[PDB]
Protein backbone atom coordinates (compact mmCIF):
# COMPACT_ATOMS: atom_id res chain seq x y z
CA UNK A 1 0.00 0.00 0.00
CA UNK A 2 1.69 3.07 -1.52
CA UNK A 3 3.43 4.36 1.83
CA UNK A 4 3.98 8.07 0.16
CA UNK A 5 0.35 8.64 -1.59
CA UNK A 6 -0.88 7.44 2.09
CA UNK A 7 0.98 11.16 3.17
CA UNK A 8 -1.58 13.26 1.12
CA UNK A 9 -4.31 10.94 1.76
CA UNK A 10 -6.29 13.30 3.46
CA UNK A 11 -5.93 17.20 1.40
CA UNK A 12 -9.61 17.75 1.49
CA UNK A 13 -11.12 16.21 -2.02
CA UNK A 14 -9.51 19.30 -2.35
CA UNK A 15 -8.70 20.44 -5.76
CA UNK A 16 -6.21 18.89 -7.94
CA UNK A 17 -2.61 19.72 -6.36
CA UNK A 18 0.52 19.89 -9.02
CA UNK A 19 4.01 19.58 -8.00
CA UNK A 20 6.75 20.06 -10.73
CA UNK A 21 9.81 18.44 -10.25
CA UNK A 22 12.68 20.04 -11.73
CA UNK A 23 16.77 19.39 -11.35
CA UNK A 24 19.85 19.29 -13.65
CA UNK A 25 20.55 15.97 -15.96
CA UNK A 26 21.49 12.97 -13.71
CA UNK A 27 21.01 15.04 -10.62
CA UNK A 28 18.43 12.27 -9.84
CA UNK A 29 14.64 12.87 -10.87
CA UNK A 30 13.89 9.80 -12.99
CA UNK A 31 15.35 7.61 -10.02
CA UNK A 32 12.96 9.12 -7.44
CA UNK A 33 9.86 8.60 -9.70
CA UNK A 34 10.77 4.96 -9.73
CA UNK A 35 10.60 5.28 -6.18
CA UNK A 36 7.24 6.99 -6.01
CA UNK A 37 5.67 4.78 -8.48
CA UNK A 38 7.31 1.61 -6.48
CA UNK A 39 9.10 0.17 -9.30
CA UNK A 40 5.40 -0.77 -10.90
CA UNK A 41 5.83 -0.85 -15.08
CA UNK A 42 3.12 -0.59 -17.69
CA UNK A 43 3.29 -1.02 -21.43
CA UNK A 44 2.70 2.41 -22.44
CA UNK A 45 1.74 2.80 -26.57
CA UNK A 46 4.42 5.29 -27.89
CA UNK A 47 3.87 9.32 -28.32
CA UNK A 48 6.25 11.22 -30.52
CA UNK A 49 7.40 14.34 -28.57
CA UNK A 50 8.62 15.14 -24.87
CA UNK A 51 9.50 12.11 -22.48
CA UNK A 52 6.67 12.89 -20.04
CA UNK A 53 7.45 11.27 -16.47
CA UNK A 54 4.29 11.73 -13.85
CA UNK A 55 3.18 9.57 -11.20
CA UNK A 56 -0.56 10.48 -9.45
CA UNK A 57 -1.66 9.72 -6.16
CA UNK A 58 -5.22 11.37 -6.99
CA UNK A 59 -5.65 14.95 -5.27
CA UNK A 60 -1.71 15.16 -6.01
CA UNK A 61 0.52 14.50 -9.06
CA UNK A 62 4.63 14.88 -9.53
CA UNK A 63 5.53 15.30 -12.90
CA UNK A 64 9.24 15.72 -13.61
CA UNK A 65 9.65 19.00 -15.62
CA UNK A 66 12.78 19.35 -18.22
CA UNK A 67 14.72 22.41 -18.07
CA UNK A 68 17.20 22.04 -21.00
CA UNK A 69 17.17 23.69 -24.07
CA UNK A 70 17.41 27.76 -24.91
CA UNK A 71 15.33 30.80 -23.36
CA UNK A 72 13.29 31.23 -26.28
CA UNK A 73 10.96 28.22 -25.98
CA UNK A 74 10.55 29.65 -22.09
CA UNK A 75 7.21 31.62 -22.70
CA UNK A 76 5.50 28.36 -23.75
CA UNK A 77 5.82 26.92 -20.49
CA UNK A 78 3.70 29.51 -18.67
CA UNK A 79 0.56 27.63 -18.52
CA UNK A 80 1.54 25.04 -16.84
CA UNK A 81 3.14 26.51 -14.33
CA UNK A 82 0.11 28.14 -13.98
CA UNK A 83 -1.69 25.85 -11.57
CA UNK A 84 1.37 24.39 -9.24
CA UNK A 85 1.26 24.32 -5.68
CA UNK A 86 4.69 23.04 -4.99
CA UNK A 87 8.51 23.12 -6.74
CA UNK A 88 10.68 19.67 -5.86
CA UNK A 89 14.19 20.96 -7.10
CA UNK A 90 16.34 18.01 -7.29
CA UNK A 91 20.72 18.67 -6.61
CA UNK A 92 23.23 16.40 -7.44
CA UNK A 93 25.28 16.96 -4.05
CA UNK A 94 28.59 15.26 -5.16
CA UNK A 95 28.77 17.49 -8.60
CA UNK A 96 30.95 20.62 -6.87
CA UNK A 97 31.55 21.82 -10.58
CA UNK A 98 28.00 22.27 -11.46
CA UNK A 99 26.46 23.21 -8.59
CA UNK A 100 26.31 27.16 -9.32
CA UNK A 101 24.80 26.26 -12.35
CA UNK A 102 21.88 24.04 -10.22
CA UNK A 103 21.88 27.17 -8.21
CA UNK A 104 21.01 29.47 -11.69
CA UNK A 105 18.33 27.18 -12.82
CA UNK A 106 16.39 27.10 -9.97
CA UNK A 107 16.70 30.86 -8.88
CA UNK A 108 15.20 31.05 -12.80
CA UNK A 109 12.11 28.77 -12.05
CA UNK A 110 11.60 31.31 -8.23
CA UNK A 111 11.31 34.02 -10.93
CA UNK A 112 8.42 32.49 -13.04
CA UNK A 113 5.73 34.85 -11.45
CA UNK A 114 3.55 31.73 -12.61
CA UNK A 115 5.23 30.51 -9.04
CA UNK A 116 5.10 32.90 -6.88
CA UNK A 117 3.12 30.94 -4.47
CA UNK A 118 4.56 27.61 -4.84
CA UNK A 119 6.41 26.20 -2.31
CA UNK A 120 9.85 24.62 -2.54
CA UNK A 121 11.26 21.41 -1.55
CA UNK A 122 15.08 20.40 -2.08
CA UNK A 123 16.65 17.23 -2.31
CA UNK A 124 20.06 17.06 -1.86
CA UNK A 125 20.48 14.08 -3.68
CA UNK A 126 23.12 11.62 -3.86
CA UNK A 127 23.93 11.69 0.05
CA UNK A 128 25.68 8.33 -0.10
CA UNK A 129 28.91 9.38 -2.16
CA UNK A 130 31.74 9.49 0.36
CA UNK A 131 32.37 13.44 -1.55
CA UNK A 132 29.07 14.87 -1.31
CA UNK A 133 28.18 17.99 0.17
CA UNK A 134 25.35 17.67 2.71
CA UNK A 135 21.97 19.35 3.66
CA UNK A 136 23.70 22.25 5.25
CA UNK A 137 26.24 23.09 3.07
CA UNK A 138 23.71 22.96 -0.36
CA UNK A 139 21.72 25.29 1.11
CA UNK A 140 24.97 27.83 1.28
CA UNK A 141 25.51 27.05 -2.13
CA UNK A 142 22.20 27.29 -3.51
CA UNK A 143 21.48 30.70 -1.56
CA UNK A 144 18.43 29.28 0.08
CA UNK A 145 18.85 31.85 3.12
CA UNK A 146 18.51 34.72 0.27
CA UNK A 147 15.08 33.44 -0.41
CA UNK A 148 11.89 35.69 0.37
CA UNK A 149 8.45 35.27 1.00
CA UNK A 150 9.00 31.69 0.14
CA UNK A 151 8.13 28.52 2.53
CA UNK A 152 11.60 26.16 1.55
CA UNK A 153 12.70 22.89 3.04
CA UNK A 154 15.72 21.28 2.37
CA UNK A 155 15.88 17.22 2.50
CA UNK A 156 19.21 14.75 2.49
CA UNK A 157 17.92 12.48 -0.13
CA UNK A 158 19.59 9.03 -1.77
CA UNK A 159 17.41 8.33 -3.90
CA UNK A 160 18.60 4.75 -4.72
CA UNK A 161 17.74 3.36 -1.57
CA UNK A 162 14.79 5.91 -1.23
CA UNK A 163 16.00 7.14 2.20
CA UNK A 164 15.25 10.68 2.85
CA UNK A 165 12.06 11.32 0.36
CA UNK A 166 9.52 9.98 2.68
CA UNK A 167 10.26 12.69 5.41
CA UNK A 168 10.81 15.44 2.42
CA UNK A 169 7.42 14.28 1.10
CA UNK A 170 5.90 14.74 4.79
CA UNK A 171 7.27 18.00 5.13
CA UNK A 172 5.66 18.65 1.80
CA UNK A 173 2.08 17.53 2.39
CA UNK A 174 2.14 19.06 5.45
CA UNK A 175 2.78 22.15 3.84
CA UNK A 176 -0.15 21.52 1.42
CA UNK A 177 -2.83 20.87 4.04
CA UNK A 178 -1.72 24.12 6.08
CA UNK A 179 -2.82 26.47 3.11
CA UNK B 1 32.30 -12.23 -56.23
CA UNK B 2 34.57 -9.64 -54.58
CA UNK B 3 30.82 -7.73 -53.70
CA UNK B 4 29.31 -10.04 -51.96
CA UNK B 5 31.91 -9.46 -49.68
CA UNK B 6 30.97 -5.84 -49.60
CA UNK B 7 27.40 -7.01 -48.82
CA UNK B 8 28.64 -8.90 -45.91
CA UNK B 9 30.17 -5.85 -44.56
CA UNK B 10 27.05 -3.24 -45.14
CA UNK B 11 25.04 -5.86 -43.63
CA UNK B 12 27.25 -5.83 -40.59
CA UNK B 13 28.07 -1.89 -40.99
CA UNK B 14 23.39 -1.22 -41.04
CA UNK B 15 23.10 -3.71 -37.19
CA UNK B 16 25.98 -2.02 -35.34
CA UNK B 17 24.43 0.96 -36.31
CA UNK B 18 21.18 -0.62 -34.93
CA UNK B 19 22.83 -1.49 -31.79
CA UNK B 20 25.59 1.50 -30.99
CA UNK B 21 25.31 4.39 -34.08
CA UNK B 22 28.55 6.06 -33.43
CA UNK B 23 30.40 2.11 -33.39
CA UNK B 24 28.65 1.21 -37.00
CA UNK B 25 29.86 4.73 -38.33
CA UNK B 26 33.13 3.68 -37.13
CA UNK B 27 32.88 0.47 -38.48
CA UNK B 28 31.63 1.21 -41.84
CA UNK B 29 34.44 4.33 -41.91
CA UNK B 30 37.03 1.41 -41.17
CA UNK B 31 36.01 -0.92 -43.42
CA UNK B 32 36.05 2.00 -46.50
CA UNK B 33 32.12 1.88 -46.91
CA UNK B 34 31.14 5.31 -45.93
CA UNK B 35 33.05 8.79 -46.40
CA UNK B 36 33.70 10.00 -43.02
CA UNK B 37 32.43 13.10 -43.94
CA UNK B 38 29.14 14.86 -42.21
CA UNK B 39 28.02 15.33 -45.43
CA UNK B 40 28.12 11.79 -46.11
CA UNK B 41 27.09 10.19 -43.30
CA UNK B 42 23.59 12.19 -43.51
CA UNK B 43 22.91 10.92 -46.96
CA UNK B 44 23.80 7.23 -45.33
CA UNK B 45 21.01 8.48 -42.83
CA UNK B 46 18.75 10.18 -44.49
CA UNK B 47 18.45 6.79 -47.26
CA UNK B 48 18.12 5.13 -44.20
CA UNK B 49 18.45 1.53 -45.56
CA UNK B 50 18.32 -1.49 -42.88
CA UNK B 51 18.57 1.26 -39.92
CA UNK B 52 16.35 1.64 -37.50
CA UNK B 53 15.25 5.08 -36.59
CA UNK B 54 15.51 5.25 -32.95
CA UNK B 55 19.34 4.78 -33.97
CA UNK B 56 19.29 7.52 -36.69
CA UNK B 57 17.54 9.44 -33.92
CA UNK B 58 19.97 8.97 -31.14
CA UNK B 59 22.80 9.74 -33.22
CA UNK B 60 21.38 13.20 -34.92
CA UNK B 61 20.74 14.24 -30.85
CA UNK B 62 24.00 14.17 -29.52
CA UNK B 63 25.89 17.26 -29.19
CA UNK B 64 29.25 16.08 -30.54
CA UNK B 65 30.62 18.32 -33.36
CA UNK B 66 30.41 15.82 -35.68
CA UNK B 67 27.16 15.07 -35.07
CA UNK B 68 26.14 18.72 -35.34
CA UNK B 69 27.57 19.00 -38.93
CA UNK B 70 26.00 15.88 -39.35
CA UNK B 71 22.40 16.77 -38.50
CA UNK B 72 22.53 20.16 -40.73
CA UNK B 73 23.30 18.57 -43.38
CA UNK B 74 20.58 15.95 -42.83
CA UNK B 75 17.99 18.11 -42.58
CA UNK B 76 19.48 19.97 -45.67
CA UNK B 77 18.63 16.63 -47.04
CA UNK B 78 14.67 17.15 -46.64
CA UNK B 79 12.54 19.11 -49.28
CA UNK B 80 9.93 20.78 -47.66
CA UNK B 81 8.96 23.50 -50.40
CA UNK B 82 4.94 23.78 -50.90
CA UNK B 83 4.24 22.00 -47.37
CA UNK B 84 2.49 23.94 -44.44
CA UNK B 85 4.14 23.76 -41.16
CA UNK B 86 2.29 20.48 -39.81
CA UNK B 87 3.25 18.80 -42.85
CA UNK B 88 7.01 19.38 -42.85
CA UNK B 89 7.51 18.11 -39.73
CA UNK B 90 5.50 15.05 -40.08
CA UNK B 91 7.63 14.49 -42.95
CA UNK B 92 10.83 15.48 -41.14
CA UNK B 93 9.45 13.01 -38.18
CA UNK B 94 8.84 10.61 -40.32
CA UNK B 95 12.88 10.05 -41.18
CA UNK B 96 14.03 9.45 -37.67
CA UNK B 97 12.56 8.81 -34.17
CA UNK B 98 12.37 11.81 -32.28
CA UNK B 99 13.95 11.93 -28.59
CA UNK B 100 12.05 12.51 -25.91
CA UNK B 101 14.87 14.76 -24.04
CA UNK B 102 14.45 19.19 -24.67
CA UNK B 103 17.45 19.75 -25.31
CA UNK B 104 17.40 17.74 -28.26
CA UNK B 105 14.34 18.59 -29.65
CA UNK B 106 14.99 22.18 -29.23
CA UNK B 107 18.40 21.84 -31.60
CA UNK B 108 15.95 19.32 -34.14
CA UNK B 109 13.30 22.03 -34.16
CA UNK B 110 15.78 25.27 -34.51
CA UNK B 111 17.36 23.10 -37.24
CA UNK B 112 14.25 21.93 -38.92
CA UNK B 113 12.78 25.53 -38.98
CA UNK B 114 15.68 27.38 -40.78
CA UNK B 115 15.68 24.95 -43.63
CA UNK B 116 11.48 25.08 -43.41
CA UNK B 117 12.33 28.89 -43.62
CA UNK B 118 14.01 28.73 -46.67
CA UNK B 119 12.05 26.49 -48.69
CA UNK B 120 8.93 28.32 -47.83
CA UNK B 121 10.28 31.68 -47.96
CA UNK B 122 8.15 34.49 -46.33
CA UNK B 123 5.64 31.93 -44.81
CA UNK B 124 6.83 33.28 -41.68
CA UNK B 125 8.51 37.08 -40.85
CA UNK B 126 11.62 35.29 -39.09
CA UNK B 127 13.19 31.61 -38.41
CA UNK B 128 12.58 32.34 -34.54
CA UNK B 129 8.55 32.35 -35.12
CA UNK B 130 9.26 29.82 -37.16
CA UNK B 131 11.11 27.53 -34.15
CA UNK B 132 9.29 28.55 -31.34
CA UNK B 133 5.86 27.25 -33.04
CA UNK B 134 7.39 24.06 -34.33
CA UNK B 135 8.67 23.78 -31.20
CA UNK B 136 4.58 24.50 -29.49
CA UNK B 137 3.61 21.71 -31.55
CA UNK B 138 5.97 19.45 -30.81
CA UNK B 139 4.49 20.15 -27.42
CA UNK B 140 0.91 20.14 -28.28
CA UNK B 141 1.52 16.52 -29.26
CA UNK B 142 2.74 15.22 -26.45
CA UNK B 143 -0.11 16.80 -24.45
CA UNK B 144 -2.89 15.54 -26.28
CA UNK B 145 -1.53 11.83 -27.43
CA UNK B 146 1.06 10.87 -24.19
CA UNK B 147 -1.39 9.04 -21.59
CA UNK B 148 0.31 10.46 -19.01
CA UNK B 149 -0.99 13.90 -19.32
CA UNK B 150 -4.51 13.97 -18.23
CA UNK B 151 -5.84 17.76 -18.59
CA UNK B 152 -5.23 18.37 -22.21
CA UNK B 153 -4.85 21.45 -23.68
CA UNK B 154 -7.70 22.95 -25.65
CA UNK B 155 -7.64 25.31 -28.64
CA UNK B 156 -7.75 27.88 -26.47
CA UNK B 157 -4.98 26.94 -24.66
CA UNK B 158 -3.10 26.71 -27.48
CA UNK B 159 -3.70 29.60 -29.08
CA UNK B 160 -2.84 31.50 -25.43
CA UNK B 161 0.60 29.78 -25.70
CA UNK B 162 2.08 31.06 -29.27
CA UNK B 163 0.54 34.67 -27.90
CA UNK B 164 3.81 37.13 -28.55
CA UNK B 165 5.98 34.27 -30.10
CA UNK B 166 5.41 36.60 -33.49
CA UNK B 167 8.42 39.03 -32.93
CA UNK B 168 6.32 40.17 -29.48
CA UNK B 169 3.50 39.98 -31.73
CA UNK B 170 0.69 37.25 -32.18
CA UNK B 171 0.46 34.36 -35.15
CA UNK B 172 -3.63 35.15 -36.75
CA UNK B 173 -5.86 32.07 -35.13
CA UNK B 174 -6.78 30.22 -38.16
CA UNK B 175 -2.86 29.22 -38.61
CA UNK B 176 -3.23 28.26 -34.97
CA UNK B 177 -6.50 26.64 -34.93
CA UNK B 178 -5.55 24.58 -38.20
CA UNK B 179 -2.26 23.23 -36.88
CA UNK B 180 -4.60 22.27 -33.65
CA UNK B 181 -6.63 20.28 -35.52
CA UNK B 182 -4.11 18.86 -37.68
CA UNK B 183 -2.58 17.43 -34.50
CA UNK B 184 -5.18 16.78 -32.45
CA UNK B 185 -7.49 14.57 -35.46
CA UNK B 186 -3.52 12.92 -36.17
CA UNK B 187 -0.70 12.46 -33.76
CA UNK B 188 2.49 12.29 -35.23
CA UNK B 189 2.75 8.69 -36.70
CA UNK B 190 4.95 6.24 -34.49
CA UNK B 191 8.05 5.35 -36.82
N1 LIG C 1 25.13 7.18 -5.90
C1 LIG C 1 23.93 7.65 -6.27
N2 LIG C 1 23.49 7.67 -7.50
C2 LIG C 1 22.24 8.08 -7.79
C3 LIG C 1 21.44 8.62 -6.83
N3 LIG C 1 20.32 9.02 -7.41
C4 LIG C 1 20.30 8.80 -8.78
N4 LIG C 1 21.61 8.19 -8.96
C5 LIG C 1 22.20 7.80 -10.25
O1 LIG C 1 22.55 8.92 -10.99
C6 LIG C 1 22.23 8.63 -12.39
C7 LIG C 1 21.20 9.82 -12.78
O2 LIG C 1 19.87 9.63 -12.27
P1 LIG C 1 18.62 9.85 -12.98
O3 LIG C 1 17.65 9.58 -11.95
O4 LIG C 1 18.58 9.32 -14.42
O5 LIG C 1 18.85 11.41 -13.15
P2 LIG C 1 17.88 12.53 -13.95
O6 LIG C 1 16.52 11.87 -14.47
O7 LIG C 1 17.67 13.69 -12.98
O8 LIG C 1 18.73 12.87 -15.20
C8 LIG C 1 21.64 7.22 -12.42
O9 LIG C 1 22.86 6.38 -12.58
P3 LIG C 1 23.14 5.78 -14.02
O10 LIG C 1 23.20 6.67 -15.24
O11 LIG C 1 24.48 4.99 -13.71
O12 LIG C 1 22.01 4.68 -14.02
C9 LIG C 1 21.11 7.04 -11.03
O13 LIG C 1 21.17 5.66 -10.65
C10 LIG C 1 21.89 8.61 -5.54
O14 LIG C 1 21.27 9.04 -4.46
N5 LIG C 1 23.13 8.11 -5.29
C1 LIG D 1 2.23 18.23 -18.69
C2 LIG D 1 3.12 17.66 -19.84
C3 LIG D 1 2.73 18.61 -21.01
C4 LIG D 1 3.42 18.12 -22.32
C5 LIG D 1 4.09 19.31 -23.18
C6 LIG D 1 5.12 20.04 -22.36
C7 LIG D 1 6.45 19.92 -22.74
C8 LIG D 1 7.55 20.68 -21.96
C9 LIG D 1 8.25 21.72 -22.93
C10 LIG D 1 9.46 21.97 -22.12
O1 LIG D 1 10.47 22.62 -22.90
C11 LIG D 1 9.99 20.54 -21.79
C12 LIG D 1 8.65 19.72 -21.53
C13 LIG D 1 8.47 19.49 -19.99
O2 LIG D 1 9.48 18.55 -19.53
C14 LIG D 1 7.01 18.95 -19.78
C15 LIG D 1 6.76 17.74 -19.12
C16 LIG D 1 5.38 17.37 -19.10
O3 LIG D 1 5.01 16.33 -18.54
O4 LIG D 1 4.45 18.20 -19.55
MG1 LIG E 1 15.68 11.47 -16.06
ZN1 LIG F 1 23.16 23.74 -45.17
Amino acid sequence: GNIFANLFKGLFGKKEMRILMVGLDAAGKTTILYKLKLGEIVTTIPTIGFNVETVEYKNISFTVWDVGGQDKIRPLWRHYFQNTQGLIFVVDSNDRERVNEAREELMRMLAEDELRDAVLLVFANKQDLPNAMNAAEITDKLGLHSLRHRNWYIQATCATSGDGLYEGLDWLSNQLRNQ
Amino acid sequence: SKTLQRNRKMAMGRKKFNMDPKKGIQFLVENELLQNTPEEIARFLYKGEGLNKTAIGDYLGEREELNLAVLHAFVDLHEFTDLNLVQALRQFLWSFRLPGEAQKIDRMMEAFAQRYCLCNPGVFQSTDTCYVLSYSVIMLNTDLHNPNVRDKMGLERFVAMNRGINEGGDLPEELLRNLYDSIRNEPFKIP
